């Protein structure tokens, strides 16, 4: 019963700000590495932050100094604020459990969330 | 005032009474010190900064004031020690045809920082396309002229 | 930082053959550090292998991971009209790093 | 022994200096020049300058 | 292809804060002179402030304290945000290019907005 | 701080005729500091005249500005049914101000 649900996508202007949320059930997002990915359209994947179970905090350089990754365990939920959305920002963004490294893996993954960046 | 002139003071005895009792000024205003106190002060150097400008343009002659004068034409410190005077001149910048030559700034990217000076008549680009020295649409001369009668 | 590089870009084997997608690295990579995820259209990506030859759970057997050093290699034996899907290899030097994905076509 | 640079083992020393409020017991060389006799000098022996 | 879309109007409450935005085609918002310019219903024409493409803001003494102009370069958008709205505050608002002086009139206005204050 | 006043309030005119709007400034103002803006019912307001005598691009030639110091005028020469608008004149001492508006009618 390990689920991870995404919300928050749309439509944001460029130079916008924008949330996404990603509520879990079946884990602890403040005790696991909870990492965002984004896929642009028709392209590959790519690794955007993550926060560990400690509160550090990483990030892509394509994304540094914009997005900003927290959690609240009292929701147990984990977000993104994006700032300065620009074009190459629009794509698919999934939450997903881990960091991809040896036992670290990401898993589970969330159906994802479209964020469009136009005017 | 987008061409203001400055004259460097250095050497010389500044003689401050008699100058502030020569003509009748409808402006004066010092800040960070006192005109009576400057007959006792010392200096490395003086700064005298001429021009003209409009009677509604004098307020914005100050510390910490903002305006097409202030920001792109003449600006001066948030510090400013020293004086300013200021007096009308409708019988000698005034023509009765309208005299056109005294200009100021009123497009400009950035505002001065303070005792600035910009010449520059560029054409200024109000929009995306570049305007390659031709004024048009989007495309004005950065100067105007005040016409004084 | 260290570059993979998946192949073929494309891949076109009719059901019940032997796919093999490969992952090369431009330096030596331990294979505990890589791993292999599945998305299928409109899907999010689905971990099929991680160490570069454990099977994740829940994953038919017919999926198999094998290769070190500057080559891995993701075998789909017995091909299934539903593999069809982007199948990418990922690993970690310093930041999680995605291969370019290779697409596997059903004839 | 294969592996890159970046997953090959690294031996790593961290050498702290604990400087509290007692008298210390850790020093490093001392700096002795020649002796010099005969020969009016400025000598330190042991900070006794 | 010089335009001025308003938008952001409606009903408030006394008391209340409202965002009213200006997106500019044509020519960019950063670099000219740009006046909020309000209309009573039935009466005529009071600007309302303006900022320089140099980033200084002035207000009419109406609305001194209680609006904020500003500007997004990257949105080329411009914005007035109104503060402790009161029933002298129910107008049409428009957005336009210059100050009215001698070379900087007001050119292009846009279509306007209206700002209703009521419970 | 030049105040402006605009006259008539309303004006009734039949098509064809000749129509003069005054603008009167308790003091002396610079011609280039005055200008004459239209407002058509339902629609923004649209620049008329510049300077006191310089038409806005696309404003068609029977409008016209004139006058200097205390006294402007706004003439629309062969009036036509669609100049049913409200005429403001607007100036600039220390920040801008508008007239009172004219309305103008068509008998």
């Amino acid at each position: 019963e390990v689920q991870l649900v995404e919300s928050g996508g749309g439509l944001i202007q460029p130079g916008g700000s924008l949330r996404l949320s990603c509520a879990a059930s079946g884990l602890t997002v403040s005790s696991n590495y909870m990492s965002w990915v984004r896929q642009a359209p028709g392209k590959g994947l790519e690794w955007v932050s993550v926060i560990y179970s400690g509160g550090s905090t990483f990030y892509a350089d394509s994304v540094k100094g914009r997005f900003t990754i927290s959690r609240d365990n009292s929701k147990n939920t984990l977000y993104l604020q994006m700032n300065s959305l620009g074009a190459e920002d629009t794509a698919v963004y999934y939450c997903a459990r881990g960091e991809g490294s040896p036992g670290n893996w990401f898993d589970p993954w969330g159906q994802g969330t479209l964020v469009t960046v136009s005017s | 005032v987008y061409a203001w002139n400055r004259k460097r003071i250095s050497n010389c005895v500044a003689d401050y009474s008699v100058l502030y009792n020569s003509a009748s000024f409808s402006t004066f205003k010092c800040y960070g010190v006192s005109p009576t106190k400057l007959n006792d002060l010392c200096f490395t150097n003086v700064y005298a900064d001429s021009f003209v400008i409009r009677g509604d343009e004098v307020r914005q002659i100050a510390p910490g004031q903002t305006g097409n004068i202030a920001d792109y034409n003449y600006k001066l410190p948030d510090d400013f020690t020293g004086c300013v005077i200021a007096w009308n001149s409708n019988n000698l910048d005034s023509k009765v045809g309208g005299n056109y030559n005294y200009l100021y700034r009123l497009f400009r990217k950035s505002n001065l920082k303070p005792f600035e000076r910009d010449i520059s008549t560029e054409i200024y680009q109000a929009g995306s396309t570049p305007c390659n020295g031709v004024k048009g649409f989007n495309c004005y001369f950065p100067l105007q002229s005040y016409g004084f009668q | 930082d260290v570059v993979m590089t998946q192949s073929p870009g494309t891949l076109s084997l009719s059901p019940g053959e032997r796919a093999t997608l490969s992952c090369r690295a431009s330096q030596s990579v331990p294979s505990s550090y890589l791993a292999w995820y599945q998305q299928k259209p409109g899907q999010a990506p689905r971990l099929l292998i991680y160490g570069a030859s454990t099977r994740a759970t829940g994953i038919p057997d017919r999926f198999s991971g094998s290769g070190s050093g500057t080559d891995f290699t993701l075998t789909i034996s017995r091909l299934e009209p539903e593999d069809f899907a982007v199948y990418y290899c990922q690993h970690y030097d310093t930041s999680p790093r995605f291969g370019g994905g290779t697409k596997v076509d059903i004839k | 022994p294969t592996y890159g640079v970046g997953y090959q083992p690294y031996r790593v020393v961290v050498l702290s200096f604990e400087l509290l409020h007692a008298p210390a017991t850790v020093c490093g060389p001392k700096k002795s020049t020649n002796l010099v006799k005969n020969k009016c000098v400025n000598f330190n022996f042991n900070g006794l300058t």
